[PDB]
């Protein structure tokens, strides 16, 4: 079950893109578009 | 379907290197993003597994051997972090 958050974490650069990404989502810095699937 | 999609700016630029780039990796973030819709953050294809650790409140999806879709949903509406490896 901690495999995949690991693979994430493993390299800081990596982990601090998702850091920073997820603060971003949170805090309102986002891009939103309308994507055909 | 159209989907609404809210990327973060590092997602979003990964993103539009796909379109840029490579066309099939476009395709398979779609056909995640259409069974995220279809069937919620925990269904279908991809792999999906709720994230541990500070990345609680997130999910990861398999879009190949090393990139990850990361992302969230709230009130159905779907929220990437990730889109790409960041090395």
């Amino acid at each position: 079950s901690m495999m995949e958050t690991l693979y994430l974490q493993q390299n800081p650069n990596n982990a601090e893109h998702l850091a920073q990404s997820i603060a971003d989502l949170e805090r309102g810095k986002t891009i939103t578009k309308d994507i055909d699937v | 379907a159209r989907l609404n999609i809210t990327f973060s700016p590092q997602a979003f630029e990964d993103y539009k290197y796909f379109q840029q780039n490579d066309k099939k990796m476009v395709k398979k973030i779609n056909e995640l993003l259409k069974s995220i819709d279809r069937n919620g953050a925990l269904e279908g294809i991809g792999k999906p597994e709720k994230l541990k650790s500070n990345l609680t409140g997130y999910y990861s999806r398999r879009i190949n051997h090393e990139h990850r879709l990361v992302y969230t949903v709230d009130d159905n509406h779907i929220k990437i972090a990730s889109c790409k490896y960041h090395y």
